């Protein structure tokens, strides 16, 4: 899966 | 907009203004598409945000600042570099030890994006000794935190060229072995990915995965109701059977063959493709394991995919059947069985694929079939090679003959010998 | 034995 994740909650 | 004011407020000495400012920075950065990362970086506030993560800073400040930095690190390697050079990593790590649960949730996510940026940032985080505090998060009894930590943990294990420090990532095996028993799909998925990364390496790594008894569980997860779990688990299983015959036998003993049999009819084409890939590395094993695959009734459905599945899958089915044919030299009946199951027709038909690696693989299989047929003839005074007659009738002779026109020398050499030897 | 890239 994606290596990065934007954190939005 | 407010950015000019936000920057001034962030650098203010008043803590109420610092928090209000940090929150605004966290907010404008919370966008999945085209996040204002560069604008924030250029505002020059990164060092200040990192400063707010210091141990004695107000909790909310650490929290909002870590969250903001987390999303800056969710960008490009260039944008992530800014956070790293500002010495944020060691601070993220310390927050994992001393931060409140909420704070830790921000810090671990940040470490997840940093480690997920590249092999060097992955190694950097490992060098800062992030592993210890991270493994500690799994004893938190906190679902949301564990999910993020599992993901972060997988980015630390990911990367084959360069492979992460084995002496450090291997430390997470015991944890990963327990995690694949989690009922939380999200955690399970990432645990399986992490494991597939660790399993993707040298003999000692595969053995470490085998020693903690992970294979047994991976096989069971192959039938998990979600393909999101099936995919990584199957990948881990496949990587494990790239090991030696002994390591591969452990997976067979964990009952992987019947499981793979069901995967061969999965609705997802990539599942069928990888199932064949996995079978191909088992039939690449010794005589007994090739027989195990035969006894598991995998050949028939394998032959079916070889003839009607999408190309990517057919290629994988070809590797399996072809590696299996290589066993006929030690056990001719394996060839008799393969032929009786109709592998000849599909194999020949595949000679016309736009992939030379596969043409070679197919020509080798057809030759293994030709040799056995020849040996049978020599053995019992006949003058006709039964398998050669089968190939010709399947239209394979013409196709093989044509491979002699291939610009590839190896292909040419193979086809030529086959033609002059059996036809 | 074929491994992933």
């Amino acid at each position: 899966p994606a290596a990065k994740r934007v954190k939005l909650d | 907009q407010e950015l000019p004011q936000m920057t001034q407020q962030l650098n203010s000495d008043d803590m109420q203004e610092q928090l209000s400012a940090t929150v605004k920075f966290r907010q404008i950065l919370s966008r999945e598409h085209r996040p204002p990362i560069d604008v924030v970086i250029q505002a020059g506030v990164v060092p200040r945000l990192v400063e707010f993560m210091r141990e004695n800073q107000p909790e909310m400040l650490q929290l909002e600042a870590a969250w903001a930095l987390t999303n800056i690190a969710s960008g490009t390697s260039a944008q992530t570099k800014v956070v790293v050079d500002a010495d944020a990593v060691p601070l993220f790590i310390q927050l994992l030890y001393t931060g409140s649960v909420e704070v830790k949730e921000q810090a671990i996510w940040a470490l997840g994006n940093v480690a997920g940026d590249s092999t060097d940032y992955r190694d950097y985080v490992l060098q800062c000794n992030a592993m210890e505090p991270i493994l500690g998060l799994f004893n938190s009894n906190k679902p949301s935190l564990i999910r993020t930590a599992t993901w972060t943990l997988s980015n630390l294990c990911r990367g084959k060229k360069p492979q992460p420090d084995w002496s450090v990532v291997s430390q997470a095996l015991p944890t990963l072995a327990k995690l694949i028993y989690s009922m939380d799909t999200e955690t399970l998925v990432d645990a399986c990915w992490a494991i597939s990364y660790l399993s993707d390496g040298p003999q000692e790594a595969i053995q470490a995965v085998i020693d903690v008894r992970i294979p047994k569980r991976l096989v069971e997860l192959l039938s998990h109701e979600s393909t999101l779990v099936q995919t990584p688990a199957l990948r881990a299983v496949g990587n494990i059977v790239t090991g030696n015959d002994l390591q591969t036998q452990v997976v067979i003993n964990a009952g992987v063959l019947p499981a793979l049999r069901l995967l061969l009819s999965s609705p997802k084409e990539n599942i069928k493709k990888e199932a064949c890939w996995t079978i191909s590395n088992i039939t690449a094993g010794n005589t007994e394991q090739i027989q195990a695959v035969i006894d598991a009734n995998l050949i028939p459905p394998l032959v079916k995919l070889l003839e009607v599945a999408e190309d990517k899958t057919k290629k994988e089915a070809c590797w399996a059947i072809s590696n299996a044919s290589s066993g006929g030299l030690q056990r001719p009946d394996i060839i008799r069985y393969l032929v009786s199951q109709g592998c000849i027709k599909p194999l020949c038909d595949l000679l016309e694929i736009a992939d030379n690696r596969i043409i070679e693989v197919t020509l080798d299989a057809l030759e293994n079939i030709l040799k056995m047929g020849e040996a049978d003839k020599e053995a019992r005074g006949l003058n006709i090679n039964e398998n050669a007659d089968f190939i010709e009738k399947a239209g394979g002779m013409e196709k093989i003959f044509n491979c002699q026109q291939n610009e590839n020398d190896k292909i040419y050499e193979k086809a030529y010998k086959i033609i002059e030897t059996y036809f």
